[PDB]
C-alpha cells in the first residue's frame, strides 16, 4: 500500500496567520489526494479534493496544492474555527490510504483560569464515596498546576485530570481536576482546598470550603 | 439534504461479531456505493470496504475473510457485520458515501460508532450535581459507567454557550467518569432552571438531573 | 500524535 507521511505531528500558529500542512507518498500519486479535517468530535469532512479542486461550502481560505509525491495544505488566514486535524488521503492505488494527520494549535494571549471548587453532593455520599471537583475554566496555555490539601496535608494519587480540546471561540482551554474519598475519609476531615498556579497569576489561588 | 445514521454505541465479546447499521436519505442505493471506514489508535482511519449501486463488494485485504457488507436498497439501508473481534479492533466505525457514483473522495459521513471490545459488563452511569464577579458556575458529574460514550447536554439544547463537557477518564475500577460544567450569570440562578440531560446509550440509561444551588 | 477515541482527535 502507499504510506502517506503527514509533517510536522502538531503545527502551532497565531490568528491570522497563512498555515502549510504537508503530505508525503511513498511513490508518485499523480493528484490524487484528498484532505480532511476533522474537529473535537466530529467525523471527517472534506475540504479538498485532488490536489487543488475546490469543494462547495468549503471557506475559499483552504487550498491545495502540490503533484507526485509531494502535497500541501494551505490556509492562507488562520481562524479559531480552524483548530482541528488534518488528513490526507491517496486514491491513486487500491486502497485508498490516509496519512496519520497534523494537530493545529492556535497561540493566544495568555488568560489565567478562573477557578471554582464543588463539594460532593449529599446525593453521592449516599453512595459510600466523596468526589470534590476543581474546576479551572477558559485559560491559555495548557500549562497547570492543581495541587489537593485536606486539612494541610498535600494529596496525592487520589485525583484525575480531564482537559478539553481548545475552544473554536476563543482559543482557551478549561481543566477539571477532582480528588476522590471514600466517605469515610471524607467525613473524618474538614478543610478541602485546591491551589491552582498558572502563568497568568501572579500567584496561585486557592478555592477551599469546609464540609458543613 | 444527504444524510448517514449509524445504529448507536456499542460493546463487543472478545471474538464475537459487530453490526452496524446505516440508513441513508437524500440519495438513493441504487444510484451510490456506500464506504466503510474505521479509526482507530494503533492505525488511525484505514478503508475497510464499499458495497457499490450493483451489490458488489470490495473488502480492503486484512478484512476479506472476516467482514460483510448487505443492504437493503428499497429500506435505504447499509448492513456492515464483523466477525471475530480482538481488542485493537475497538475504534470508531463510519460509514460514508463519494461524491461520484465510482470515486472514494468522502464529501458525506455518518456520526460514527464507538465501538468498545471487552469481556466487561454494561453499566450505566449515576449523575450527581455540581452545585453552584457575578458569573456562578455549575454543572453534572457523571459517574460510573462503562462503555464510552455518554452524551450530555442542557437544557434539552437550548444552552450552549459557556458549556464545556470533559473528556471521559477511565478509572482504576474500569468504569469511566466525566464532568459537564457550564457558566451562567449567578442573578440567573433564581429564575431559570438548569438541567443537563445524560444519555448512555449502550445501556438506554436516560436522567435528566436538576442543579440547583445547595 | 495518536487518534484519541473520547474526542477523536490526536493527542500527544
Ligand atoms: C491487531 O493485531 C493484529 C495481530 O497482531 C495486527 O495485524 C493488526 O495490525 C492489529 N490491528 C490494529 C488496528 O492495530
Amino acid at each position: 500500500d502507499i504510506l502517506l507521511t503527514q509533517s510536522p505531528v502538531i503545527l502551532s500558529v497565531s490568528p491570522g496567520e497563512r498555515v502549510s500542512f504537508s503530505c508525503r507518498a511513498s511513490q508518485s500519486i499523480g493528484t490524487n489526494i484528498h484532505w480532511y479535517q476533522q474537529r473535537t468530535n466530529g467525523s471527517p469532512r472534506l475540504l479538498i479534493k485532488y490536489a487543488s479542486e475546490s469543494i462547495s461550502g468549503i471557506p475559499s481560505r483552504f487550498s491545495g496544492s502540490g503533484s507526485g509525491t509531494d502535497f500541501t495544505l494551505s490556509i492562507n488566514s488562520v481562524e479559531s474555527e480552524d483548530i482541528a486535524d488534518y488528513y490526507c488521503q491517496q486514491n491513486n492505488n487500491w486502497p485508498t490510504t490516509f496519512g496519520a494527520g497534523t494537530k493545529l494549535e492556535l497561540k493566544r494571549t495568555v488568560a489565567a483560569p478562573s477557578v471554582f471548587i464543588f463539594p460532593p453532593s449529599d446525593e453521592q455520599l449516599k453512595s459510600g464515596t466523596a468526589s470534590v471537583v476543581c474546576l479551572l475554566n477558559n485559560f491559555y496555555p495548557r500549562e497547570a498546576k492543581v495541587q489537593w490539601k485536606v486539612d494541610n496535608a498535600l494529596q496525592s494519587g487520589n485525583s484525575q485530570e480531564s482537559v478539553t480540546e481548545q475552544d473554536s471561540k476563543d482559543s482557551t482551554y478549561s481543566l477539571s481536576s477532582t480528588l476522590t474519598l471514600s466517605k469515610a475519609d471524607y467525613e473524618k476531615h474538614k478543610v478541602y482546598a485546591c491551589e491552582v498556579t498558572h502563568q497568568g497569576l501572579s500567584s496561585p489561588v486557592t478555592k477551599s470550603f469546609n464540609r458543613g | 439534504q444527504v444524510q448517514l445514521k449509524q445504529s448507536g454505541p456499542g460493546l463487543v465479546q472478545p471474538s464475537q461479531s459487530l453490526s452496524i447499521t446505516c440508513t441513508v436519505s437524500g440519495f438513493s442505493l441504487t444510484n451510490y456505493g456506500v464506504h466503510w471506514v474505521r479509526q482507530s489508535p494503533g492505525k488511525g482511519l484505514e478503508w475497510l470496504g464499499v458495497i457499490w449501486s450493483g451489490g458488489n463488494t470490495d473488502y480492503n485485504t486484512p478484512f476479506t475473510s472476516r467482514l460483510s457488507i448487505n443492504k437493503d436498497n428499497s429500506k435505504s439501508q447499509v448492513f456492515f457485520k464483523m466477525n471475530s473481534l480482538q481488542s485493537n479492533d475497538t475504534a470508531i466505525y463510519y460509514c460514508a458515501r463519494a461524491l461520484t457514483y465510482y470515486d472514494y473522495e468522502f464529501a458525506y459521513w455518518g456520526q460514527g460508532t464507538l465501538v468498545t471490545v471487552s469481556a466487561a459488563s454494561t453499566k450505566g452511569p449515576s449523575v450527581f450535581p455540581l452545585a453552584p464577579g457575578g458569573t456562578a458556575a455549575l454543572g453534572c458529574l457523571v459517574k460510573d459507567y462503562f462503555p464510552e460514550p455518554v452524551t450530555v447536554s442542557w437544557n434539552s439544547g437550548a444552552l450552549t454557550s459557556g458549556v464545556h463537557t470533559f473528556p471521559a477518564v477511565l478509572q482504576s475500577s474500569g468504569l469511566y467518569s466525566l464532568s459537564s460544567v457550564v457558566t451562567v450569570p449567578s442573578s440567573s440562578l433564581g429564575t431559570q432552571t438548569y438541567i443537563c440531560n445524560v444519555n448512555h446509550k449502550p445501556s438506554n440509561t436516560k436522567v435528566d438531573k436538576r442543579v440547583e444551588p445547595k | 500524535x495518536q487518534f484519541d477515541l473520547s474526542t477523536r482527535r490526536l493527542k500527544c
